């Protein structure tokens, strides 16, 4: 997930 | 103090810690019972609340619907009733002493129904639903009405922001962000909605811009140093603090700090650990 790094 | 719970650095974590903004240093305190990343921290009579999230472990992603209370001078967590479904990338703000959770994701669907939360009653029921269905969305309170601030609703990231008017139960659309975000840190200080970073799909944000009721306007403000969506944001003492997040690259640890006077955003300390994805709050 590019928004949270996960 | 400010308070940190769970976060995601290689998987979920347990982490309950509080910065002490006076004298520089974190207190270590009790765990959280499970592991949670994308959950959202508030407060209802000096309890520390955390809501939502998921389990993202070697064993298992499993979204949550849980509710868990810790009690400052107990240190002690306690189970309260879960929601009606679970929410990962959650939102929640507190209104007349409830807990409002709105939006966030199970699986493959993005909520757009939001619930509320009865303290003295441990009770979720329904409410109205958002005009949009949106995870990783910022909520504030503001004059008793709640806002759901930017989010991302499965295929595009959100500039827009609606508002709840618990009174009247209906959701209504206000003016939209000029910044597209997804997983910012969403608050209020001063009485301006402050909406700091976050991610547009193409990179993390430093920006940060604030909401004027009264002349229903956004206003850019001065950036963060550093990029980074999926934060934990709270004000102490008027002044605003975020908490790790990601940047694309790494799980940050930095901690800034903006002070409305001069419109300046400092470092103030770097978390025990970079993560993103925290609950945070203050107690």
């Amino acid at each position: 997930d590019p928004e949270t790094g996960e | 103090l400010i308070y940190t719970a769970g976060g995601y650095f290689r998987q979920s974590l347990s982490y309950l810690e509080a910065y002490n903004p006076s004298d520089g240093t974190w207190l270590r305190l009790a765990d959280l019972q499970v592991p949670r990343s994308g959950l959202a921290g508030c407060v209802v009579g000096g309890l520390l609340y955390a809501v939502g999230g998921r389990n993202n472990s070697p064993d298992g992603n499993t979204d949550s619907s849980a509710l868990d209370c810790y009690n400052p001078m107990t240190n002690q967590w306690s189970p309260c009733a879960p929601m009606s479904v679970p929410r990962n990338r959650i939102g929640v703000g507190v209104i007349d002493g409830h807990i409002y959770a709105v939006g966030g994701s199970h699986g493959c669907i993005h909520h757009n129904s939001v619930e509320r939360y009865e303290p003295e009653r441990d009770e979720w029921h329904l409410v109205a639903p958002m005009l949009t269905r949106r995870i990783g969305v910022g909520v504030a309170v503001l004059n008793r009405l709640l806002y759901a601030v930017g989010g991302f609703d499965g295929t595009n990231r959100l500039n827009s922001a609606e508002c709840y008017y618990p009174e009247r139960n209906e959701w209504r659309m206000i003016t939209a962000m000029n910044t597209i975000r997804s997983g910012a840190g969403v608050c209020v200080l001063h009485n301006c909605i402050y909406a700091a970073g976050g991610y547009d799909g193409q990179d993390q944000l430093n920006s940060v811009e604030r909401y004027d009721v009264e002349t229903e306007t956004w206003t850019f403000v001065a950036p963060m140093k550093h990029r980074r969506s999926a934060l934990g944001i709270t004000v102490h003492q008027g002044r605003i603090y975020v908490l790790g997040g990601y940047d694309g690259h790494t799980f940050l640890d930095s901690v800034e700090c903006y002070d409305p006077d001069t419109d300046t955003w400092s470092e103030v300390t770097r978390m025990t650990s970079g993560r993103s994805g925290v609950g945070v709050a203050v107690t």
